[PDB]
RNA sequence: AUGGUGAACUAUGCCUGAAUAGGGUGAAGCCAGAGGAAACUCUGGUGGAGGCUCGUAGCGGUUCUGACGUGCAAAUCGAUC
RNA sequence: GUGAACAGCCUCUAGUUGAUAGAAUAAUGUAGAUAAGGGAAGUCGGCAAAAUAGAUCCGUAACUUCGGGAUAAGGAUUGGC
RNA sequence: AGAACUGGUACGGACAAGGGGAAUCUGACUGUCUAAUUAAAACAUAGCAUUGCGAUGGUCAGAAAGUGAUGUUGACGCAAU
RNA sequence: CUCUUAAGGUAGCCAAAUGGAUUAACGAGAUUCCCACUGUCCCUAUCUA
RNA sequence: GCGUUGGAUUGUUCACCCACUAAUAGGGAGUGAGCUGGGUUUAGACCGUCGUGAGACAGGUUAGUUUUACCCUACUGAU
């Protein structure tokens, strides 16, 4: 019985990530005093096409409080949001399309994005092309906040943690049919190489728990 | 196992007061009318031994002469 | 057996049956 | 060979169905069988089955069908695996059979008829995917096979037949689907069995030819709108015939022979 | 002239790929390379290059956008929404 | 069974390089002319799109009662594709 | 130079003129040619060969997902001065 | 592009260069594979359908580990078909 | 315990233009035929390397 | 003694028909190394049947490599 190819999997000897061309990790900024306590002020320099992934990126930078530099940071690009646009940040910023602020500072029926699961972990929920949470109740006491997720599954969290204004640029990239296996190859190149898929039946007992016949 | 033995699938029928006539082959699936059904595709043949001494006759070819009264 | 109805079947459309192909 | 299908299935079979073209189905009775079927195996069936109904006008084949269920209960149907017609009225009759031969373990039933008929086309959508192998061509089905459902009733699919009677045809064979049209020798000298056959009116839809006579004149309009002719400057008498005798049979041309009139 | 009946540029895959699909992408690729006014120019001249950015030619201003048109119709109405929103806690 | 050596072949992903005559067809956009209130519909160009096509190099290896069967060759040679 | 052309073809510059030979012209071969009259009767089977072929112009059907089909088919032409 | 004139059995004169048609079955197609007997309807594909999962998670890896792949990832996604 | 046959004048009612997979295109895929064509053959002959 | 054919047909031909001719007699030793077509027949693939399955098959369909001679003898010609 030879190894199967999802069990072949876990090596990673070519299936990891073709990362040659991603333009660095898109996070939030680090959760400091300033942010939470009041807010801060940025500028995107520029927005870019990112090579696997359907949500073009924002590079906005800002000026780091404890230094005389400038440090950048990287966003994943709201929809509406123009160049050389200013971003507020932090606790005390007003909501306005594209502002992160905490989740306990809005008032429900908001729609945001790139949102925390926990505060501080640079937001984990909400990142792909036109995607977006809305905030459906608040439990001040011992502060919590309940929301729904793309997936349509409910979920509270804690009011201390952070997400976006408005929904991620690049919805309705799913709607367009690729047509021929040319613009599927130049898909999958640059993610991971899990393609293509060899269906389980056409292969022998020895490759997998379908074949035979 | 062991909920999967053939010990435990025939406490679970309750099927174990037989013993000495239960069939080669049987399974959760193939009761023992079934294996016999079953096995008639295969057992068109002869049996010889290494000589080849003719052990057992095919299949309805038993080749005796009977008395017909 | 089985009631037999004929409401159904749209009768397979042949080009011979479509006046909007005629001569005159 | 192909009547030593024939003699094997009967045998094999326990219910008998019968199919037949609804363009003529007193050209297809083939009676001849059912002479054998009522003398030598008086328990087994022979059910009739009127196929391709979508070819005649709607009355036509309810005409039929009353002709019909005087003798044999003859349901009418349409074969295709996605826009069928009658399918379920014969699943309904069918397993009524397995129902009444309740000790028989299981039942089978074989399809008999003419060539070209729709007998293998029938249990694919039976099975409403593709088992049979089907053509438009007569010749088919080779031999008999074994098409299984429900466990318990069983299909099979014998070649067509033709009875050999002596006339009752000579030219008509072609006028069933029977001869693949292409080894006969002068296609050229039928057509007027087209005319007698089809209507001038759908027949001047189909091509789309203005106004004729005398058939050979016929085959010159139309091989000069295909522009089918040969190096300088020969009309193709043989193959635009070969051409027009295919849609006869292929069911590009509409036609039918009246039913016998209500009284 | 209008050379083509009915498929325009999607003549360009020619005779494959199916009808049905050919009439939905000839909906979208349309709006994929269709001009746009710039709201900071004023200008016909807001032009997607890799989906989800959309520049104006003049001024350079770029605004991250949907895939294959500027505003989708989802983040417009989202607009509003943030409009109704922010003036009830102004107010 | 125990303990070892191999990805120069070949398989697959990644990195950085390199290579690919001349034809045929004529997508969108655009212009003109004629109609139409408009939508637009004709007519004549411009344009040079395509996992298009003819067809070298290149790659592949279909067909032949091929050649050769101690062959030049432990898979070559011809023509055809 | 020919020509649509890094094709095929023939020259210049440059480089080789190496592959055991000599003599005769049987059969059968290998490779390649030709044919009266007939035109697939051959053969399991048109296998193989023949036939077509560049460009200009005339003309072009059913079917169809309207984009094709399509060089559809079929015609008429081609020097030199 | 047109015309005279002219030789002729030849006028894309060697070289180069599609035979066509009617239909059926079959798989959509470009693709790919048994290096050395099989190039196909086999496989892959776009499309379609379904299941799984909101990270203290999914599917895997590792003898272990203060360990790894997906993951520089977050359901318009990943994984399984 | 009880039961299932009505449709008629050469193309129908109907359904949001069609009623189909009897699917275009494509293929060194499997197959039948027609024209053209010819040493495939009648029946062999001749020439060169 | 000498004669004893041409064909059509594989949805098959363990054959038949139609024609010529004097007539289309029946066989034997055959011609599996003279060549082949079907079939030895292996790996590929599809459909059907059966099996829980690997798979087998009541079948059916398609694609699919053995390659001598110079020796002894016979044989035909030759010294
Ligand atoms: N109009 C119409 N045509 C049909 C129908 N069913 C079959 N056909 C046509 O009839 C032809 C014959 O189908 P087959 O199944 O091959 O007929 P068959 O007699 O079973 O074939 P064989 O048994 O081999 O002779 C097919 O090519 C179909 O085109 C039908 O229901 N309606
Ligand atoms: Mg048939
Ligand atoms: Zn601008």
């Amino acid at each position: 019985g030879r190894v199967i190819r999802n069990q072949r999997k876990g090596a990673g000897s070519i299936f990891t990530s073709h990362t040659r061309l991603r333009q660095g990790a898109a996070k939030l900024r680090t959760l400091d005093y300033a942010e939470r306590h009041g807010y801060i002020r940025g500028i995107v320099k520029q927005i870019v096409h990112d090579s696997g992934r359907g949500a073009p990126l924002a590079k906005v930078v800002f000026r780091d409080p404890y230094k005389y530099r400038l440090r950048e940071e990287i966003f994943i690009a709201n929809e509406g949001v123009h160049t050389g646009q200013f971003i507020y940040a932090g606790k005390k910023a007003s909501l306005n399309v594209g502002n992160v602020l905490p989740l306990g500072s809005v008032p429900e029926g908001t729609i945001v994005s790139n949102v925390e699961e926990k505060p501080g972990d640079r937001g984990a929920l909400a990142r792909a092309s036109g995607n977006y949470v809305i905030i459906i109740g608040h439990n001040p006491d011992e502060n919590k906040t309940r929301v729904r997720l793309p997936s349509g599954a409910k979920k509270v969290i804690s009011s201390d943690a952070r997400g976006v204004i408005g929904v991620i640029a690049g919805g309705g990239r799913v709607d367009k049919p690729l047509l021929k296996a040319g613009r599927a190859f130049h898909k999958y190149r640059l993610k991971r190489n899990s393609w293509p898929k060899t269906r389980g039946v056409a292969m022998n007992p020895v490759d997998h728990p379908h074949g035979g016949g | 196992g062991t909920g999967k033995k053939e010990k435990s699938r025939r406490i679970r029928e309750g099927d174990t007061k037989d013993g000495n006539l239960r069939v080669k082959g049987e399974n959760f699936y193939r009761d023992s009318k079934r294996v016999k059904f079953l096995n008639m595709y295969t057992s068109g043949k002869e049996i010889r031994n290494k000589k080849g001494n003719l052990i057992r006759a095919a299949s309805f070819q038993d080749s005796t002469i009977p008395d017909a009264r | 057996m089985g009631k037999q109805d004929l409401g159904k079947l749209q009768t397979r459309k042949m080009k011979g049956l479509k006046s909007k192909f005629d001569q005159g | 060979r192909i009547w030593n299908e024939l003699y094997k299935v009967i045998d094999s079979s326990d219910v008998v169905i019968h199919v037949l073209d609804a363009r003529d189905p007193l050209g297809t009775r083939c009676k001849s069988v059912e002479e054998y079927m009522k003398k030598e195996t008086p328990h087994k069936h022979l059910i009739y089955v009127l196929n391709k109904c979508d070819l005649v006008p709607t009355w036509v084949a309810a005409a039929w069908v009353k002709h019909l269920s005087k003798e044999r209960p003859t349901l009418a149907f349409h074969a295709s695996i996605t826009n069928s017609f009658g399918k379920g009225s014969l699943i309904q009759l069918l397993r009524q059979f397995s129902q009444l031969h309740t000790d028989r373990k299981q039942i089978s039933v074989g399809f008999i008829g003419y060539p070209n008929t729709g007998k293998s086309s029938i249990i694919n959508t039976l099975r409403k995917k593709k088992v049979c192998q089907v053509a438009p061509i007569p010749g088919e089905t080779k031999v008999w096979q074994y098409i299984t459902l429900m466990k318990r009733i069983f299909l099979i699919d014998c070649p067509g037949i033709v009875p050999p009677s002596s006339k009752d045809s000579e030219e008509d064979i072609l006028f069933r689907g029977v001869v693949r049209v292409e080894h006969v020798t002068h296609p050229e000298q039928y057509i007027p069995g087209v005319l007698k056959r089809c209507q001038v009116k759908h027949l001047e839809r189909t091509y789309e030819i203005s106004g004729w006579k005398d058939a050979t004149e016929f085959i010159e309009i139309l091989a000069r709108k295909q522009g089918r002719l040969l190096k300088g400057g020969e009309p193709d008498e043989s193959g635009v015939s070969k051409q027009i005798l295919n849609d006869f049979n292929r069911g590009k041309i509409p036609w039918f022979v009246l039913p016998p009139e209500k009284e | 002239a209008k050379r083509t009946k009915k498929v325009g540029i999607t003549g360009k895959y020619g005779v494959r790929y199916g009808s049905s699909l050919r009439r939905q992408v000839k909906k979208l690729e349309i709006q994929q390379h269709a001009r746009y006014d710039c709201s900071f120019c004023g200008k016909k001249t807001v032009k997607r290059g890799a989906a989800g950015i959309w520049t104006c030619s003049c001024c350079k201003k770029t605004v991250a956008g949907g895939a294959y048109t500027v505003s989708t119709a989802a983040a417009a109405t989202v607009r509003s929404t943030i409009r109704r929103l922010r003036e009830m806690v102004e107010a």
